[PDB]
DNA sequence: GCTCCCAGCTCCCTGCTGGCTCCGAGTGGGTTCCGCCGCTCTCAA
DNA sequence: TTGAGAGCGGCCCGGAGCCAGCAGGGAGCTGGGAGC
């Protein structure tokens, strides 16, 4: 059978280049120059190269001596090897959108009216713009009142307004964008997009108690973590045999009196100790700041490191001096 | 021949018998070429959209069915010279299945991709 | 390559990539190998 | 005619020659240099 | 409506170890035939 050989093309047109030399072989297969190579491979996700199915590297050499798109590959060129050809042909698989190009890039999106037309969809964006203050931009709700008073491309009606290249807004930019401009499938806006408009996170050391099953009120320590079905190897109390648990069956258990961080929410990145651990409701008193502080199981978890006292960005830590005002 | 090499980028669809991949332009100036008398492909469209399929993932330059292990893998030895499609989404109706089978054509499926 | 091995699994393009990446910790290392060309900066600049 | 000292063989192993990294004395002061290309939309004619 | 610009977005010998290639004893291995 023929061999595969591997011949670098432009970065993004490798399937213009595989088009062009199909139609010269088509042009040119009745010369006396007919290309004897048998056919040509562009994987989808395979990008700077492609594949020539060929008997020799002459073969190859003379059948890329065209367009100047795999001049670099023309110099050499590199067998695939003999158990690639398997591999080679293989495939591997109301709402809220992010747009694609424009200034709006990567922001989220309320779908508001979605035409019937497939071409496109009535979008709510909030507005990265300075008003024509600057331009001769971080996200910021709509000035109405303030672009009128900046004039300029605006017309005012009353909540609806069209300012800067037909730009839509409604008390919010409501603007029709393409159906292939945006991506309808795995945006998942948090909850301070929906505000504007399950996870499972286990770690090793951690306990965890089984809520269910007939292995139930068995508290073991966390030694592996898997995406939805962790089958953990727990290591319960009085009990050396490592059993198997899914994600679910376990829950973030935690005995009275030890230390615990929060992962994320408004007490994210603190630390203190528990004071009563209810069905769901764990209150907690934070070591740096005296607070009480009330978090789930899920949101609970166990480090040898305190809190360092310092805010977040670095730039003031607790109980120091700052300036409320001159 | 030329007749079967599509014309452009521009509405590409594949069909679901012999996977053989072409635009509407020329579906409807000629339909199939492979089993156009076992399908009636030429002078209609509505089912033209049930017997072709719009999703499709790789193709093929096929043009020696006769010598060729790509052939042999994707059962299209005894098609002709043509453009045809790796991986083909989609299924003909019942009912054209049913004639297909009674006039003693069985429809293979020609979905080879892994669905996970 | 965590992408690609994780989706794609290319085999061809991971292993190619994957001397890349040790191309450049070997960089990292040394920028002064004998058996390779050295890297720059859109400078010019022979990395230090 | 089969061991056995011997001969030949046959690996066997220690003993000779070539490509190759890597270094290379002590302070002022001056000049130059840090992407380029692609790419998509706003305003002007 | 179209053309370009402005801004975002992405891409000259030293020495010396040191390996590797080759070359010559050298005892095992088994024939060889000398001896009984």
């Amino acid at each position: 059978d023929p061999n595969l050989w591997t011949v670098k093309c432009k970065i993004g047109e490798e399937r213009a280049t595989a088009i062009s030399l199909m139609r010269k072989f088509i042009a040119y297969q009745f010369t006396d120059t007919p290309l004897q190579i048998k056919s040509v491979v562009a994987p989808e996700h395979v990008k700077g190269y492609i594949y020539v199915e060929a008997y020799k590297q002459t073969h190859v050499k003379q059948a890329i001596e065209g367009v100047g798109n795999l001049r670099l590959g023309y110099w050499n060129q590199q067998m695939v090897p003999i158990k690639e050809m398997t591999d080679v042909l293989k495939v591997v698989k109301k709402s809220w959108v992010r747009l694609k190009r424009g200034i709006y890039k990567d922001d989220i999106a309320q779908v508001d009216y979605v035409e019937p037309s497939q071409n496109t969809i009535s979008l709510k964006m909030i507005p990265r713009i300075d008003y024509d203050r600057i331009k001769a931009p971080p996200q910021r709700l709509f000035d109405a009142e303030k672009i009128r008073s900046l004039g300029g491309d605006v017309a005012s009606d009353g909540d609806f307004l069209i300012f800067e290249g037909n730009r839509y807004s409604r008390k919010f930019l409501f603007k029709s964008f393409a159906m292939s401009a945006v991506i309808t499938e795995g945006v998942k806006p948090t909850l301070s997009e929906l505000e504007k408009f399950r996870e499972h996170n286990f770690q090793p050391g951690d306990n965890v108690e089984v809520c269910e099953g007939e292995l139930i009120n068995l508290q073991g320590k966390i030694l592996s973590v898997d995406g939805n079905k962790i089958t953990i190897m727990p290591k319960h109390e009085d009990l050396k045999d490592m059993l198997e648990f899914p994600a679910q069956e376990l829950r973030k258990y935690f005995k009275m009196g030890d230390h615990v961080k929060v992962i994320a929410g408004r007490f994210e990145g603190d630390t203190g100790l528990i004071v009563r651990v209810e069905e769901n409701f764990v209150i907690l008193f934070s070591d740096l700041t005296m607070h009480e502080l009330k978090v789930l199981p899920r949101d609970l978890q166990l480090c040898s490191e305190t809190a360092s006292g310092v805010d977040v960005g670095g730039q003031h830590e607790w109980g120091e001096l700052v300036q409320l005002d001159p | 021949a030329l007749e079967t090499v599509p014309k452009d980028l521009r509405h590409l669809r594949a069909c679901l018998l012999c996977s053989l991949v072409k635009t509407i332009d020329q579906f409807e100036y000629d339909g199939c070429d492979n089993c156009d008398a076992y399908l009636q492909m030429k002078g209609n469209r509505e089912m033209v959209y049930d017997c072709t399929s719009s999703s499709f993932d790789g193709i093929i330059a096929m043009m020696s069915p006769e010598d060729s292990w790509v052939s042999k893998w994707q059962r299209v030895s005894n098609f002709k010279p043509g453009v045809y499609a790796v991986s083909v989404t989609g299924r003909l109706p019942q009912g054209i299945v049913r004639e297909l089978k009674s006039r003693g054509v069985a429809y293979k499926s020609r979905d080879t991709a892994i669905k996970t | 390559l965590r992408r690609n091995e994780q989706n794609g699994a290319a085999a061809h393009v991971i292993a190619e990539d994957v001397k890349l990446l040790q191309f450049h910790v070997a960089t990292m290392v040394d920028n002064e190998l004998p058996g390779l060309p050295r890297a720059m900066q859109k400078s010019g600049r022979p990395l230090k």
